[PDB]
Parts: C-alpha cells; sequence; structure tokens
C-alpha cells in the first residue's frame, strides 16, 4: 500500500467505483461497503482518475462530479464524504 | 357433490408453496422469483 510500491507496480488508472445501494446490501455488508471503497480509494494517486457512482433500479454520481477527476487528497476527501452519506433502499438493476 | 374438496385443497397445498419458496427481503427489494409468485397470487385469488 506504498506510494511507491504502487506506482512501481502498474500503470496509470481510470477508475470508476459502481456501489449498490440496493436494499439487499443493507445492514453489515452496506457497512462493509462504504469502509471498502474508502480503502480502494486509499490506493490511488495523482496520476489516476476516479469517480464514484451508485445504482438501485437508477444509476447516478454519489457526489458532486459527474465525471472522472484527478484523485488528489482534496478530491478523495470529497469522495470519501461523499461515500460515507450512502443508504440502502430499492431494487437492483445492473443493467442501468 | 362432485370430488371438487380434492381439487380444493390440493390448490390450498399449492398457495401454502408460494409462501414458503418466497424470500423476504430487506428495504423494498426483490428478485424474479419473487416477482413471479404475485402472479400466482391472482390467480389463487381467483380460485378460491
Ligand atoms: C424430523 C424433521 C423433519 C423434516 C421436515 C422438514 C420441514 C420441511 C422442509 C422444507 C424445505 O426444506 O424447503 C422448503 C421449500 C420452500 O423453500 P425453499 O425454496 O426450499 O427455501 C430454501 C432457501 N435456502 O419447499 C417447501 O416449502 C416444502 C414445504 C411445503 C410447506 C407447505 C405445507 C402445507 C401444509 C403442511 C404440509 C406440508
Amino acid at each position: 500500500r506504498r506510494p511507491w510500491y504502487i506506482q512501481g507496480a502498474a500503470s496509470p488508472k481510470d477508475m470508476l467505483i459502481l456501489v449498490d445501494v440496493s436494499g439487499s446490501v443493507s445492514g453489515l455488508t452496506l457497512k462493509l461497503i462504504r469502509t471498502s471503497v474508502s480503502e480502494m480509494l486509499e490506493t490511488l494517486s495523482d496520476d489516476d482518475f476516479v469517480n464514484v457512482a451508485s445504482f438501485n433500479s437508477n444509476a447516478q454520481d454519489v457526489s458532486c462530479f459527474q465525471h472522472l477527476v484527478q484523485a488528489n487528497v482534496r478530491n478523495k476527501k470529497v469522495l470519501k464524504d461523499a461515500v460515507n452519506n450512502i443508504t440502502a433502499k430499492g431494487i437492483t438493476d445492473y443493467k442501468k | 357433490w362432485k370430488p371438487f374438496e380434492t381439487i380444493i385443497l390440493l390448490t390450498i397445498f399449492a398457495n401454502c408453496v408460494a409462501l414458503a419458496v418466497y424470500l423476504p427481503m430487506p428495504e423494498d427489494d426483490n428478485n424474479s422469483l419473487n416477482l413471479g409468485l404475485e402472479k400466482l397470487e391472482y390467480f389463487f385469488l381467483t380460485v378460491f
């Protein structure tokens, strides 16, 4: 998980994180999903671009961002705080 | 007066399985089998 290791292990990334917020994920798996997405965001640096979306019968951006952003400490802060506000309700639609 | 009572207690046993295979899910979620058995309810409701 060190920046130097992650830098020398692979090339930059265009990551999109798609988080399921249907009702079935409510409870323990939602709490684990929030912790998991924060940990996943911590393996990203300033040469990677990220956005976190969300879907349950309708897909939307989890944040204010609306496209891929540079994944610096401020943008990752925005995305982590937007992910911690996630709730679970609805039907699942993997196609949307 | 016909054997119209073993037809009825054998579709009463069919509505006992359309209740057992139903999977209850949280916060307003479903699957395909759950939505199929909400069609069988109309059948059982127009037979009884």
